[PDB]
């Protein structure tokens, strides 16, 4: 009554993924926005499939950031390796091959596990979404991708049950939030 | 049965002195502690000493000799991780000794300074020993700010008690909605004496007055028009002697203090002088003038004269704090 | 369907990046989005007003709130000035905010217009997003703007004095893919 309701609810232990067009912005200059703006629908029809499929949910779209967290809303022990096949699957999402799409794009993957605080804010036009520092951290992990190898943080390899292989993603060097918190950083092979 | 209270005020009120009072009475690691007890003393002479210049006119010493005494304290001022010789403690305690540094403590108002100094420095001898373990006043003494905020589990009457002091610094009020929800009453805090000088965050706003704008600020509170305020004219004892010796007036400072008298419902404590009466509880309507314009009967302010170091009165006070969180059924 | 004049305009705070912190007072971060609701909630609370009745709120990312007028439709260009009314709506509330919460927030703003291609998306849940680089640039001129001002277009700079509005050029900045492009700032 004093505070408005703010439907939000803590939840402990999920994997958030965190995927971006590398170099999209480059794909623009040379396409009709009509055909971006569908080349990009196109993408994510087909994402909220392979998304729903590893037993993920996805949160919100900004542009050309899609972001799926796993472990929600029902508890789910197995969120590790949902976002890590999340990645799988979106690597090949980008099958250019049959998706005539225009110079060379592809995701840049950044997942992480931690936990967080999902719900919605404001009064109006809400829209879900999580929240906490462990949730900013794998968006720089995004942030922090190669050509789009799955980008996962230690935390990540730690519910992996050292099931897929990993590789020193030396991140940090690539993204300074990384770094300033000294993160050891790998990459799923 | 668990209740949460927040204690707000203005700049060094009083409250960990308060949530120090709650452990000792509801909850060997003295010897810690034992190292901030000199780091007061330490500030509460050499920012005496330093403002003996700066004041206009000038405070100078009696004993010419001190000069060099002086120069002692203000060649250690800034020194990193001070390892406390003798010396210090000798010089410091001739220059407490000195009539021309008390002249300039009876006007420590001119210039920020804590208020433990009167105690630590007459006792330098107590504390300088190599086997100087704080007593319990010595523990409620020791200043020290508080940046953030720390949660004090206690239990009272197999009730339990969550107290929550907060920064009092300005820098510091953007934590406090951190928890102004859902929690039982709010403790308000304030320096009934400090009603003559100005904060330390700008060096020009009356301390008091700030206190008052801020209870202000708690009261009219768009998350706290339903919480219940206990404010704390906490520092009742100095506002006494200030008031008795007459040496600031409170009219001056505040002239709304002229036109003022004397209460009616008033219970003036044993032997309490009628100067002291009035002036205690101007400062509390200065308060309660605040609590009586909104609140709307959502929210009451319920005033305690108090003394947050004396582990007697703050026990009678947290008692009756205990009995409104009960009463009013918060 | 794509429109050809459609007022982005976003209002974030960077100042909150900081205030969030996740202690074990505020239960782990959540006391600090119960006042980021209480703001964001606080800042819909314009969209139901007579003034911006032809306000839309596109969404709101983290601690940045999006808006956009001039989705109801096929002078021509006004609303863009009705956007502005309400970069100084969220601020009169944002700043109030303040007094009761004893902090201190400042609005940074980026106002832009243009042809926006709103629209849909998604497989699960559609959500109603307006692409277009008209967007691309109002987010960058948010992205890269000062705190209390509104930093506009060029264009936009112009239109605006037409409406009483007066316009100081911060200067040059890059917004991405466009290139370098000159901004200014809406004289508050
Ligand atoms: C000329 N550009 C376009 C024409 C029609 C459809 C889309 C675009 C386009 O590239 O739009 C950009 C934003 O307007 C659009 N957008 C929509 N809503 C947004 C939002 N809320 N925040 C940021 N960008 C948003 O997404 C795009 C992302 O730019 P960003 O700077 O985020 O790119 P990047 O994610 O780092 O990608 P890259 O690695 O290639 O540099
Ligand atoms: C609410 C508090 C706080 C501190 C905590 C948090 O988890 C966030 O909500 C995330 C991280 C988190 O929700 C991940 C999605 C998203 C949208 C990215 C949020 C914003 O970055 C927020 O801050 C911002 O508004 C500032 C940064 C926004 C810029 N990003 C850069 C990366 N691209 C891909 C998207 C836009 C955020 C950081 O704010
Ligand atoms: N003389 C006297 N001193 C008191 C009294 N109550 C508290 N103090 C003194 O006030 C000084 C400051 O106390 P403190 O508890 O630090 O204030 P604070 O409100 O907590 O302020 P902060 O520390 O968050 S910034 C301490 O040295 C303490 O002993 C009192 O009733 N009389
Ligand atoms: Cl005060
Ligand atoms: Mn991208
Ligand atoms: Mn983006
Ligand atoms: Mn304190």
């Amino acid at each position: 009554m004093m505070f408005h309701k703010i439907y939000i609810q803590k939840h402990d232990n999920v994997s958030i993924l965190f995927a971006d067009i590398e170099g999209f912005t480059s794909l623009a200059s040379q396409c009709t926005a009509q055909e971006l703006v569908m080349t990009l629908n196109e993408l994510f029809a087909r994402f909220d499939k392979l998304a729903a499929e590893n037993h993920c949910l996805r949160i919100k779209i900004l542009g050309d950031c899609y972001y799926c967290v796993s472990g929600l809303p029902e508890a789910r022990a197995d969120h590790a390796h949902c976002c890590v096949e999340m990645g799988m699957d979106m690597i090949e999402a980008i099958s250019l091959v049959r998706e005539m799409t225009g110079v060379n794009v592809n995701m840049r993957v950044g997942i992480h596990s931690g936990r967080v605080h999902c719900g919605v804010l404001g009064l109006r036009k809400w829209q879900f979404d999580v929240w906490s520092n462990d949730v900013t951290l794998a968006n720089h992990m995004e942030a922090g991708g190669k050509a789009g190898r799955i980008h996962i943080t230690k935390a990540t390899l730690s519910y992996l049950n050292g099931d897929y292989e990993v590789e020193p993603g030396c991140g940090g060097e690539r993204n300074a939030y990384l770094k300033e918190h000294s993160i050891e950083t790998f990459l799923i092979l | 049965a668990t209740h949460r209270l927040l204690l707000l005020g203005a700049g060094e009120s009083g409250k960990s002195t308060i949530v120090k009072q709650m452990r000792i009475l509801h909850v060997g690691e003295k010897a810690t502690k034992v190292q901030d007890i000199k780091n007061n003393l330490k500030e509460a002479i050499e920012t005496i000493v330093a403002a003996m210049s700066n004041l206009v006119p000038p405070v100078e010493l009696a004993n010419p000799e001190n000069q060099f005494r002086v120069d002692y304290i203000l060649s250690v001022m800034n020194v990193p991780d001070f390892d406390f010789p003798p010396e210090f403690y000798e010089h410091a305690k001739a220059l407490w000794e000195d009539e021309g540094v008390r002249a300039c403590y009876e006007r420590s108002n001119e210039y920020q300074l804590i208020d433990c100094a009167q105690y630590f420095l007459d006792k330098i001898d107590v504390i300088k020993q190599d086997d100087y373990v704080p007593s319990d006043q010595d523990l409620l003494r020791c200043r020290v700010l508080t940046s953030g905020i720390f949660e004090t589990k206690f239990q009272v009457d197999k009730v339990n008690f969550h107290m929550f002091d907060v920064g009092g610094q300005r820098d510091e009020r953007r934590k406090w909605i951190q928890c102004f929800n859902d929690v039982t009453a709010i403790i308000f805090v304030v320096a009934s004496s400090s009603y003559n000088m100005v904060i330390r965050e700008d060096n020009q706003t009356n301390r008091l007055q700030e206190a008052l704008n801020l209870f202000k600020s708690i009261w009219n509170n768009r998350w706290l028009r339903t919480i219940s305020v206990i404010l704390f004219l906490n520092k009742q004892d100095l506002l006494a002697e200030k008031v008795l010796a007459g040496k600031s007036k409170i009219e001056d400072y505040f002239p709304e203090f002229a036109r003022y008298t004397t209460p009616e419902d008033a219970t003036p404590e044993p032997g309490e002088d009628p100067r002291v009466t009035r002036a205690k509880y101007f400062i509390r309507d200065e308060f309660l003038r605040i609590s009586t314009a909104s609140g709307d009967g959502r929210h009451y302010c319920y005033p305690h004269f108090t003394c947050a170091v004396d582990t007697e009165n703050i026990r009678r006070v947290f008692n009756d704090c205990r009995d409104i969180i009960q009463r009013m059924h918060l | 369907q794509s429109y050809d004049c459609v007022c982005v305009m976003f209002a974030s705070i960077p100042d909150f990046k900081e205030f969030y912190t996740e202690s074990d007072v505020n239960k782990e971060g959540l006391e600090c989005l119960r006042l980021l609701n209480e703001i964001i909630a606080d800042f819909d609370d314009l969209l139901s007003k007579p003034k911006f009745s032809g306000v839309e709120k596109i969404k709101t990312i983290g601690s940045t709130y999006m808006a956009a007028t001039g989705l109801s439709a096929i002078r021509q260009y006004m609303h863009i000035g009705t956007m502005v009314e309400f970069a100084y709506a969220l601020v009169g509330k944002l700043d109030a905010i303040n007094k009761h919460s004893f902090n201190d927030f400042k609005l940074r703003v980026g106002i832009n217009h243009g042809p926006v291609i709103a629209g849909v998306i998604g497989a699960q849940k559609p959500q109603y997003d307006i692409w277009g680089n008209t967007v691309n640039v109002a987010s960058r001129m948010d992205s890269t703007g000062v705190l209390d001002k509104i930093q506009v277009t060029e264009e936009t700079s112009l239109i605006l004095q037409t409406l009483g509005y007066t316009c100081t050029c911060r200067g040059i900045i890059n917004v991405k893919g466009k290139g370098d492009l000159k901004t200014y700032f809406v004289n508050t």
